[PDB]
């Protein structure tokens, strides 16, 4: 059980390590919107140019949604809000012990736009 | 101008990727003859669609979509009128390249996660 408890603990971290890997791509997108918002906020552009800026954001706005819906570890949805705290549709418990209740619970909030 | 306009038409009809035309209007949104989806997931419905508008002299407004007459600079008065159309035409190409690059960044991020 302790040998079993150890093997689960690595698997628990692998799930945790992956969701943070998906959040890495999400964070780089939001900054890219942020810098484009600075250029878009300058006063020397017209409606046409800022619309071209809005073109790239809408592609990026959807790409954040794509990561949120398609983020999976072992066929499990992670960033869609299942493992949240307020209204959870599932509970994630990592069993790091050799006995009945030797487990700890994990929370992941919604990560869509 | 005829030599220039002719080359624009040769561009759209001969622009190919993997023996598939792109600029002809095959993958547009309104009335497409085909849809372009990129498979970017580990599951079935993890895919995204690409829209490429038509980019010939007809779709740019520099050619009549019905009679197929293109712009003429033979008269000074008409030249002042072609200027407004080139403003109209370049906005569409600028709109489309901003479209593709928005997708291009979307894919470049997608590979990272």
């Amino acid at each position: 059980g302790l040998r079993r408890a150890e093997q689960n603990t690595e698997d628990g971290m692998s799930l945790i390590q992956t969701a943070e890997g998906y959040l890495q791509e999400t964070h780089e997108i939001v900054q890219r919107v942020r810098v484009l918002a600075v250029q878009a906020a300058n006063g020397i552009y017209s409606e046409e140019d800022r619309q071209q800026i809005q073109v790239e954001v809408s592609q990026l706005v959807d790409e954040i949604d794509r990561i949120a819906s398609q983020a999976e570890f072992n066929k499990m949805k992670l960033l869609t809000g299942a493992f949240a705290r307020l209204n959870p549709t599932a509970s994630m418990w990592f069993h790091i012990g050799a006995n009945m209740h030797q487990r700890e619970r994990v929370y992941i909030e919604t990560m869509n736009t | 101008v005829s030599q220039l306009v002719d080359e624009i038409d040769r561009i759209a009809s001969q622009a190919e990727f993997n023996k598939m035309k792109l600029l002809t209007g095959a993958f547009a949104r309104l009335n497409p003859t085909a849809s372009m989806w990129f498979h970017i997931g580990a599951n079935m419905h993890q895919r995204e669609r690409v829209y490429i508008e038509t980019m010939n002299t007809a779709a740019l407004g520099l050619r009549n979509p019905t009679v197929l007459t293109f712009i003429s600079l033979s008269t000074a008065g008409k030249a002042n009128s072609v200027i407004g159309l080139c403003d109209d035409a370049l906005r569409v190409i600028s709109k489309q390249r901003a479209d593709l690059g928005a997708y291009y960044n979307r894919m470049e991020h997608a590979a990272k996660g």
